RNA sequence: CCGAGAGGUA
DNA sequence: GGGTATTCGCCGTGTACCTCTCGCAGCCC
DNA sequence: GGGCTGCGGTAGCGTGACGGCGAATACCC
């Protein structure tokens, strides 16, 4: 279901901007999880270009130049 | 209530009829003013489950897609096929209903001209590409979505 | 109309034609003088006889209820059915009396 | 920070940290003095509950409180909830170069432009006017230009009509539900104090005129002016994205 | 006959039904409640005497001293209400309580005390109520709103569906005390009975029976009836009363008297019960399989061996019968456990019970209640005997005992406040009966089950909290008391009572700030019934049914005036005629109907009485005798509106206004509006601003008079008589002799309240509406308040409105307004702003209020005086300087006018702490206020002395009269003329005592007012002097304001047209305001059209009278036309007696009618349509209500004639230059570097979450990037961006938001290591 | 009569000990030399049948018992003996 | 310029 | 020993704005 | 005057939301 599916994501900021932050941050902390940003709300949190709209060319460029 | 409100608004409502009317209208105001919270929380859960999915290819390279038929509950045919297969790219090439003809090819967007040539031939159901059958890792390819819808 | 203009002639004639639609609609609605009065809501002449026929029908059903011929749920169902039928007849009376007066 | 007066309105975290440090100093002194077992068990237990109350208050039995019976807000309550950092300061932010007023009709407009008052226009476009005033040569420093627009002389209105001209703004009705509730217009200056909004566009915003209010936002940079003209302009949103039906239907 | 301001402008009153009961005083809830709280009422109920007779006499724990009570009193307030609002003190009274300490010797329960002492001690100050129903708490004027809460007494609630997920109903039963512990009984799906106390853990309920010293056999005696098995000749026969076989299957052979009655297999019918009762069948022989499932009732022991056979509540088997049969117990009592009716719920609960005796029952209850601490005999017994059974901590009140005896069908209604054994047992029995089928549940929305708290009850409960704290303090001091060296203020303390009662009147959920912008809004915030508050439900949780209207609201709560939004139906407003019951319920009037003739006697009912009777409808046609003219009439029996016979009814509704409230019965043509638009219309009608020129609704309901009088905004005359003097400041009324006291010669001096601040920054102002030398009667009005016109109620103004689309400028709900509306200042309202400037005491030195300011010039000090404060009357704009205040570092911290406002300084008040010396303007205003007070007390003395000397002239007409010798020596010695030894010399002595009392009182009040001005005022600790400046902006009307009618037709005024472009009719007059017809078919508020046509007819009569009086005619033709205008049509109540208006009161009436003849269209008995047409035929207007209109632009006719009329349109206080705001770069917050929020803080717009999702929905990646990084948060980004803009380079250097680094430090300040990885 | 611990209110150990001396409850708190050697802790001796723990908890100056769980802590008599310094 | 309480607009 | 099945206890419950008051007393150290 | 601190008392205050879901545990093998 949609709230169990958005809280079970491979990106803990996406699952922490949404409902309960305690459960998700302890799960991510004891798992040692890492957030390869790669979505819209991680980049709205961290303050950069959205990887969808005009910023999709910027993220193509950055993903190409690694 | 077994006794109706026989008076309209041009004639005057008396007291009891207006009080029954206020039952019926207070229920509607309470429903809207409490319904809006669930509507907003539904939009929040939906944009946080979506949140990631970006059109990131041009063809996933598949042949699978759902079978769009017109929907029929048991009364007259409710939503026609031209409402469901308007601007969605077909999965395999639709056979013309006569015999084994290539009526439309297998990767054509069905805009209004194609849908009119579908309605003239009375096409049964179209196997069309759906987003849930898209083979793209981390996103949806450009054909399995469909038409832009405002472009 | 605006949808067929957008499908045939594209975006720019549809934008300028949406504006010209809005301008000519406002201008001739101003020239129309389309008010609303108390006389515009035409009461059906057949409305009072429909209500009296429904009152005679509920009188028959309650006279059966005093003599116990029918059940209570069937009485409630018969009263809601005749008031739904009388409501539809009053709506058809006023709708003829407005749509072709 | 102190409020208006002579006393300091202290935060809740200072109460939590000050309690943990008071208890920790007491526990160090008791382990200096070699108190018996039950004293240092209560002392370490009060420190445990103090730390557990600092981190996530109220997850243990009934939450501590300073004034008056309301519990005080801890670190996890600075993160979680509707008013944490995610939902209140990182996903939604308060925004400069922005304005807000009551809307009204103005049916003379073309549907790519909206009316915008002169007072709001001179307040939202203060840096562009400052650039034009030191670029034409009517103000040497920036203090001279700020005095000029604080006085509102006769020459800054031509400057304002020369910063408006091809610069879109984002109008926004306050319950934005879908993407047609943020649309970009070109301003036309209004003698008045009310945003004049083209009527057809109202059916997109769900905006009647019974007391509604809208916010204006200014695209500062150049890529944002081009995004307002090329993606978010009101001429570009004539079909609803939910279907194929036109959203600029005459109401 | 009429009073003299009734003959000024008598409103044409439609309305056919004769009213029998006039409208009660609309503020009687607040006033009767608080008059109950403070009143010297012997026999103790209710009031402060109940509090003192509960808490006193205090005796300590055998300390041989017992402080007792005598009497209490409230002294004068030291500050009258006006100077109390000005200065900021509470409007309170000191509570002088006499206390009598008597102190005993050793061994004196009966012995005489060794010493007494007694004094009038001082505890607290209680805030008195102003005469209009308001408090003045700290300068501001607040209102306590009456709560609506669940009554004390038992409630049988069901919760039928949601629990158990199996469709099995439960049945709980809550005994709600007024004060104390809550006791609930509840079933569980295993059909076992459970008790819980105060929503704690769940105990099986019969343990509370085992706590009341009941053994198991007594409990089984209570909840079960016995079936008797007699050991007999064979197989242990049965006594069988045939009632017990009702509806069960015959398991065995039913035979007796040598005759087979009922065989095995068929169910036992009631005919078989009749056969067994006719055949007299009691004793029948049973098989052994019948007793093999039954349960024993009492205990039995084997007699010879001396041990137990079976315990009570034990099921029986065959070997158990072999045990008990051989012992010698011949009678066997079994429990009849009927599966249909008489269920075995108590017995199975006894099987669940882990306890056996009373002591273990109390130990288990004590382990439930206060867990952990070791249960003891004394501790558990004291706990359970003070849970419900002591007068201290558990008290069902009189309301609770009435509901408790009424829900159990007891006979009595008065009893003791505590419970007993029998009460708990009766609640359990009624709950079991409801489970069995007989009796039913109660609903919670039923207003017979829903009490009202009011001001006196809530303040009395808080005062009782303060008194039990002060009695615990008195018990503290007395056992430590040494005698005789203390007198009763070392024991008692005025601090906790004052602290508690100011806690309630200051910071509570119901003592709230008064909506004061309107006489309607004052009088409908005082009549408010809130479901919220302490002990009630909350806004964000519940619910659906408590937000909904229940059929007991008819005549108690308004159905349609409830605020839309988050709290709908929690903030109900009280009806027009609804009083409050003695117990606090809502009782409404009805007319007692003994037989066919409906009697004019009234009789009040509540909802637990309205159900039993049959109550008629307000408008049912009855002619000349009270007989219902039909043989059948619509009534309502038990909340069900149904049609009943002519002669069955017991009550009738009193009047047809009585369903709705005083907000929504001012709406004419209410019965034609929809319910939704009547709700929006009443809720906006509360919000109207008072215009500068008040203007008399042409289409009113006649309830304007009662609202404008009963809300105390007009200066209603106390004693009638003749006007002696009228000024805009004061009105001096000479009193007629019949209403005038023998001593205290006396003339009434009404001080009017001129231009001052309301609570919503509007202007409350009173203007005299009586001339000089004009008769007024008692109860008549003298000064018109805000939004009043000759004693009526004028919220908005009446304007000529056309219904048509006009070139799109009134598109959705907008409103297009001529220039004649804005030229006449006929909405130009007056707002007043208070602005404070405070000289606080800071380090390095205080802050001066000097004139000299660093870094100003002549343009600052040109408006500021010798002392620095602005002059009175100086027109200021934004960015000006009002009070010069400097801070030595020296930095400018002067008071400056806020951005965007203008105005005129109407008043400057200066408050100074006693000890800080005075700048010279403080002495100027001090001497001005001093001379003003000396002048006004001299005016009181001189004008009252003029009235006293006029009475001396009136008495000296006879009795040795000396006419010429009267005025030879002056007016002081008229007592020493010739007069005999009679009561006229007594009356001269009376007036001499009056004047000498006036001399002494004038001197002492003059000197005391000198002291009360000259002293320093109580300020905050840290502030030295506070200068308050009162601006008064005058806001006109402009594109963007909000106007609305009374029907729910909202509008934002869009274009302010010139006069020429307006749609003019062929007579030449432009129309004033154009509305839009498209709102009317959808929003089904058709009442605004009938208001439009009837207002058109009203101004048609006004134009006709204006022609007959301008083109001036002798008064015969005017009185003939006025008589035709007041007769007009059907059978009405008004007619007029017009030929008794002395040939001048016709003319003054016709002077006050030339702006339009005012028409009362009452609420549900209003004007019919044929009377609107007939009144439009009396005026020379077209009958359809519609005139052909030309266009001002093109000069050519609008096709299809349009509607023009007069609608009463209001200006709501949502003005556009309080909403307009913009921010480029202002101040920034501190914890997260984002802009501030609001308008008073110069802050920017919250670009919230759904706007971010809307920008993600487009491709706006760069717009969003500057929307959350540069414009909002990143400090390096925004300073580089401001410099990049002003260089001419639109380019952002983004960086990282600061609030995300705040997030990193708050997450990292846990045990969490969050980082930022590789480049 | 078994020994319990009481945490008193801060800076009210004198008043708490005064009220518990007016009751029949033994108090014990070491004075260091004059401030107490321990903080607001205090040792009481009573019996829960003679004077109940709720009456002890509702005494002027007593904040709470050292509980650790449901029931208040019994401190052993070797500890109370070894506070005889 | 942070929190709480009350009220209101859409 | 583990399989149902009940109970407990944590999650969540719309957006934007406007106005107002009120925000430590006790205090024995 | 002051540090600090969670109530003020020789107890009991609490009491009008509702659902979903997952772990903890009870009852019955
Ligand atoms: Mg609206
Ligand atoms: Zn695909």
């Amino acid at each position: 279901g949609i709230t169990k599916a958005s809280l079970a994501t491979e990106s803990f900021i996406s699952a922490a901007s949404f409902q309960e932050t305690t459960r998700v941050l302890t799960e991510a902390a004891v798992a040692g999880k890492r957030d390869e940003l790669r979505g819209l709300k991680e980049n709205v949190i961290v303050g950069r270009l959205i990887p969808a709209g005009t910023g999709y060319a910027y993220h193509q460029d950055r993903m190409r130049r690694r | 209530i077994e006794t109706p409100i026989t008076a309209n608004f041009r004639e005057g409502l008396n007291v009891l009829q207006y009080f029954i009317s206020t039952h019926g209208a207070r229920k509607g105001l309470a429903d809207t003013a409490l319904k809006t919270a669930n509507s907003g929380y539904l939009t929040r859960r939906l944009v946080d489950v979506a949140q990631d999915l970006v059109v990131t290819e041009d063809d996933c390279g598949t042949h699978e897609g759902i079978m769009m038929t017109p929907v029929i509950e048991g009364g007259d045919v409710k939503e026609p096929l031209r409402d469901r297969v308007l601007g969605r790219v077909t999965a395999e090439d639709v056979l013309k209903p006569g015999t084994a003809d290539i009526l439309v090819p297998r990767n054509t967007l069905l805009h209004e001209q194609w849908c009119d040539l579908l309605e003239e031939n009375s096409v049964d159901a179209v196997k069309v590409r759906s987003v849930v059958s898209c083979d793209t890792d981390f996103g949806v390819c450009a054909h399995c979505y469909g038409r832009d819808l405002a472009r | 109309m605006l949808n067929t203009c957008y499908r045939i002639l594209g975006l720019k004639p549809t934008v300028i034609f949406a504006d010209q639609i809005m301008y000519t609609g406002f201008a001739y609605a101003a020239r129309s003088g389309a008010s609303v009065g108390i006389d515009d809501m035409v009461i059906p002449e057949k409305k009072h006889e429909i209500i009296s026929e429904a009152e005679a029908e509920v009188a028959e059903i309650q006279e059966q209820f005093q003599s116990g011929l029918v059940t209570a749920g069937e009485r409630y169902n018969k009263v809601i059915d005749i008031w739904a039928a009388a409501n539809d007849r009053v709506s058809k009376a006023m709708m003829d009396n407005l749509q072709t007066e | 920070v102190p409020l208006d007066g002579g006393r300091f309105a202290t935060s809740d975290l200072n109460d939590l940290y000050r309690r943990v440090i008071n208890r920790n100093n007491r526990l160090k002194r008791l382990l200096d003095l070699a108190a018996p077992d039950i004293i240092v068990r209560n002392e370490k237990r009060m420190l445990q509950e103090a730390v557990d109350a600092l981190l996530d208050n109220g997850r243990r039995g009934r939450a501590i409180t300073g004034s008056n019976k309301r519990p005080l807000k801890s670190l996890a309550d600075m993160i979680k909830g509707k008013q944490g950092r995610f939902r209140q300061n990182l996903l939604g932010k308060r925004v400069d170069y922005s304005g807000r007023s009551v809307i009204t009709v103005g049916p003379y407009l073309r549907l790519h432009q909206c009316g915008l008052p002169k007072k709001m226009a001179l307040e939202l476009f203060k840096p562009f006017i400052y650039g034009k005033l030191e670029l034409r040569g009517l103000a040497t420093t920036i203090k001279a230009a700020k005095k000029m627009v604080e006085r509102e002389e006769a020459v800054v209105w031509d400057i304002l009509d020369e910063v408006i001209r091809e610069h879109p703004v984002l109008l926004n009705r306050a319950p934005t539900l879908h993407r047609l509730g943020i649309q970009a217009f070109e301003p036309v200056l209004i003698e008045g104090k009310a945003i004049q909004l083209h009527p057809l566009v109202c059916a997109a915003y769900n905006a009647d005129f019974d007391g509604d209010q809208m916010a204006v936002h200014v695209p500062l940079t150049l890529e944002a002016q081009l995004e307002a003209r090329a993606l978010m302009m009101s001429t570009n949103n004539i079909l609803s994205p939910a279907n194929g039906e036109p959203i600029i239907v005459p109401s | 006959v009429y009073s003299y301001t009734e003959k000024k402008r008598i409103r044409k009153d439609f309305g056919k039904r004769p009213q029998v009961l006039d409208v009660p005083y609309l503020l009687s809830i607040q006033l009767d409640s608080f008059q109950k709280f403070i009143e010297q009422d012997p026999e103790g109920q209710y009031g402060l005497e109940a509090a003192f007779r509960s808490v006193f006499p205090i005796q300590s724990y055998s300390g041989n001293s017992e402080l007792q009570y005598v009497s209490y009193r409230l002294g004068e307030p030291v500050f009258d209400v006006q100077e109390c609002q000005i200065r900021g003190v509470t409007y309170s009274a000191p509570l002088r309580v006499k206390l009598r300490l008597v102190i005993y010797e050793r061994e004196a329960p009966e012995g005489t005390v060794k010493d007494i002492k007694e004094q009038e001690v001082y505890m607290g100050e209680i805030p008195l109520m102003t005469d209009n129903g308001t408090f003045v708490i700290n300068g501001t004027e607040r209102v306590i709103v009456s709560q609506l809460h669940r009554s004390p007494g038992v409630f049988f609630d069901s919760d039928k569906g949601k629990t158990h997920s199996s469709g099995k109903v439960l049945y709980n039963a809550r005994i709600i005390p007024y004060r104390g512990s809550w006791l609930d009984f509840e079933f569980d799906p295993k059909d076992n009975l459970f008790v819980r106390i105060d929503r704690r853990r769940k105990l099986p309920a019969t343990i509370i029976l085992r706590a009341l010293n009941y053994t198991t056999e007594q409990i089984l005696d209570l909840f079960f009836e016995k079936v008797i098995f007699e050991i007999r000749d064979n197989k242990l026969q049965m006594e069988l009363v045939p009632e017990r076989l009702r509806g069960e299957t015959a398991s065995f052979d039913i035979e007796a008297n040598g005759k087979v009655y009922v065989e095995k297999g068929r169910r036992i019918t009631a005919r078989h019960i009749r056969q067994l009762e006719k055949d007299d069948v009691k004793l029948i022989e049973v098989p052994v399989e019948y007793i093999a499932g039954k349960v024993v009732a009492k205990d039995y022991i084997d007699e010879s061996t001396g041990e137990l056979i079976c315990a009570a509540n034990m099921e029986l088997s065959l070997d158990l019968l072999a045990k008990l049969s051989q012992s010698g117990h011949k009678r066997i009592e079994t429990l009849f456990t009927n599966d249909l009716d008489h269920g075995p719920y108590i017995s199975e609960t006894l099987r669940v019970d882990p306890t056996n005796d009373r002591l273990s029952a109390l130990v288990e209850i004590y382990r439930m209640m206060r867990p952990g601490e070791p249960p003891t005999r004394e501790a558990a017994e004291s706990l359970f005997e003070n849970l419900f059974f002591s007068e201290d901590r558990y008290d069902l009140s009189a309301v609770g005992r009435m509901k408790f005896n009424r829900s159990l069908l007891r006979e009595e209604i008065e009893g003791s406040g505590i419970l007993s054994k029998d009460d708990i047992i009766d609640v359990m029995k009624k709950l079991i009966d409801i489970r069995n089928g007989k009796g039913e549940v109660d609903d919670i929305d039923h207003l017979g089950n829903r009490r009202i708290r009011s001001v006196g009850e809530m303040a009395e409960n808080q005062f009782r909290v303060g008194l039990v704290r002060v009695e615990r303090a008195v018990k503290e001091r007395l056992s430590l008391g040494d005698l005789d060296t203390l007198m009763p203020q070392d024991m008692i303390n005025a601090k906790p009572i004052s602290a508690a009662v100011k806690e309630f009147f200051g910071s509570s959920q119901l003592s709230q700030f008064m909506d004061q912008n309107n006489p309607l809004s004052e009088i409908t915030h005082k009549r408010r019934i809130s479901a919220l508050g302490p002990g009630g439900l909350t806004r964000e949780r519940a619910g659906f049914e408590v937000r909904d209207v229940h059929p007991t609201h008819y005549g108690r709560v308004c159905p349609i005036e409830t605020p839309e939004g988050p709290n709908i139906g929690l903030i109900n407003s009280l009806s027009v005629y609804a009083q409050t019951n003695e117990y606090g319920f809502l009782e409404t009037p009805y007319r007692k109907v003994t037989d066919g003739v409906v009697t004019d006697e009234i009789h009040y009912l509540s909802a637990i009485e309205e159900g039993n009777y049959v109550i008629a409808q307000a408008n049912s046609n009855l002619d000349e005798e009270g007989h219902f003219v039909e043989d059948l009439v619509t009534c309502r029996s038990k909340g069900e509106s149904s049609l009943f016979s002519r002669d069955q009814v017991d009550y009738m509704d009193v009047s047809t206004q009585q369903v709705v409230s005083v907000g929504a019965s001012l709406i004419p043509f209410l019965e034609h509006d929809d319910a939704n638009r009547a709700l929006m219309g009443a809720n906006m009608q509360r919000q109207a601003v008072p215009t500068l020129r008040a203007d008399k609704p042409l289409v009113g309901t006649g309830m304007e008079r009662a609202v404008a009088v009963d809300s105390g905004v007009t200066a209603v005359a106390k004693r009638g008589g003749v006007v002696q003097y009228v000024d805009a400041s004061r009105i001096v009324i000479k009193v007629n002799e019949d209403e005038m006291y023998p001593g205290e010669a006396g003339i009434d001096i009404y001080n009017l309240t001129k231009y001052t601040r309301s609570n919503q920054n509007t202007c409350i102002n009173q203007m005299p509406c009586v001339s000089l030398g004009e008769p007024v009667e008692r109860g008549d009005v003298l000064a018109d308040g805000p939004s009043t016109d000759l004693g009526e109620l004028a919220l908005g103004q009446n304007m000529r409105v056309a219904f048509m689309p006009w070139n799109g400028y009134n598109f959705e709900d907008s409103i297009l307004v001529s220039e004649r509306v804005v030229q006449e200042d006929r909405f130009t309202t007056i707002h007043i702003q208070e602005l404070a400037c405070v000289s606080r005491d800071t380090k390095l030195g205080p802050e001066e209020i000097t004139a000299d300011i660093p870094n100003v010039g002549e343009a600052a000090l040109s408006k500021l005086d010798e002392s620095g404060i602005v002059y009175i009357g100086a027109e200021v704009t934004g960015g000006d300087i009002l009070v010069g205040k400097v801070t030595p570092k020296v930095k400018d911290s002067s008071l400056r006018v806020p951005n965007g406002v203008s105005g005129t300084v109407i008043d400057v008040q200066v408050f100074t702490r006693d000890g800080v010396e005075k700048d010279k303007r403080a002495l100027e205003i001090e001497e001005m206020q001093l001379k003003q007070a000396k002048k006004d007390l001299s005016e009181e003395l001189q004008i009252l002395e003029a009235g006293l000397f006029s009475r001396i002239r009136a008495v000296l007409v006879a009795g040795g009269v000396e006419a010429e010798k009267l005025d030879k020596l002056p007016r002081d010695r008229w007592l020493e003329l010739g007069l005999t030894d009679e009561e006229k010399q007594n009356q001269l002595e009376q007036l001499a005592e009056q004047y000498d009392e006036l001399k002494h009182e004038f001197e002492k009040k003059l000197e005391a007012k000198r002291r009360k001005i000259t002293q320093g005022d109580d300020l905050a600790p840290g502030v030295l002097k506070i200068v308050k400046v009162y601006l008064a902006v005058k806001r006109r009307i402009q594109p963007g304001d909000k106007m609305a009618g009374r029907h729910g037709n909202k509008g934002v005024i869009s274009k302010i047209n010139p006069i020429e472009d307006m749609p003019y009719d062929e007579n030449g007059t432009p129309v004033d305001i154009v509305l839009n017809p498209l709102g009317v078919p959808s929003r089904m508020n058709i009442g605004q059209i009938l208001e439009t046509h009837l207002g058109m007819a009203a101004k048609g009569i006004g134009d006709k009278i204006n022609a007959m009086l301008k083109q001036q005619q002798e008064v015969a033709k005017l009185r003939e036309f006025i008589q035709r205008a007041y007769d007009l049509g059907a059978d009405v109540r008004q007619k007029v007696d017009l030929s008794t208006f002395s040939d001048e009161e016709v003319m003054r009436l016709a002077e006050n009618l030339r702006k339009g003849m005012p028409i009362a269209t009452p609420v549900f008995d209003g004007a019919k349509e044929a009377e609107i047409k007939e009144l439009l035929k009396l005026g020379d207007l077209p009958t359809s209500g519609q005139i052909r209109l030309y266009d001002g632009r093109t000069g050519e006719q609008f096709e299809r004639p349009v509607t023009v009329g007069y609608m009463y349109m209001l200006k709501l206080n949502h003005l556009v230059d309080d909403k307009m705001h913009a921010r480029s770069t202002g101040s920034y917050s501190l914890v997260t570097q984002q802009p501030l929020g609001g308008k008073a803080q110069f802050g920017g717009q919250r670009f919230g979450e759904m706007e971010v999702w809307a920008l993600e929905a487009y491709g706006a990646a760069y717009t969003l990037q500057e929307m959350l990084t540069v414009k909002s948060d990143d400090v390096n980004g925004r300073t580089k961006m401001y410099k990049n803009i002003v260089d001419g380079n639109h380019q952002m250097e983004p960086g990282m938001p600061e609030s995300f680094n705040v997030l990193l430090k708050e997450i990292r300040s846990l045990g969490i290591n969050i980082e930022l990885e590789d480049e | 009569q078994s020994w319990y611990l009481l945490y008193c209110k801060r800076g009210q150990l004198q008043r708490a000990q005064e009220h518990l001396e007016r009751q029949a409850v033994n108090c014990l708190a070491p004075m260091i030399t004059s401030e107490p050697l321990f903080p607001n802790y205090l040792f009481v001796e009573f019996d829960p049948e003679v004077i109940h723990t709720t009456t002890i908890n509702a005494t002027r100056g007593v904040s709470h018992f050292v509980r650790f769980g449901a029931s208040p802590a019994i401190v052993p008599s070797a500890v109370i003996h070894q506070l005889s310094v």
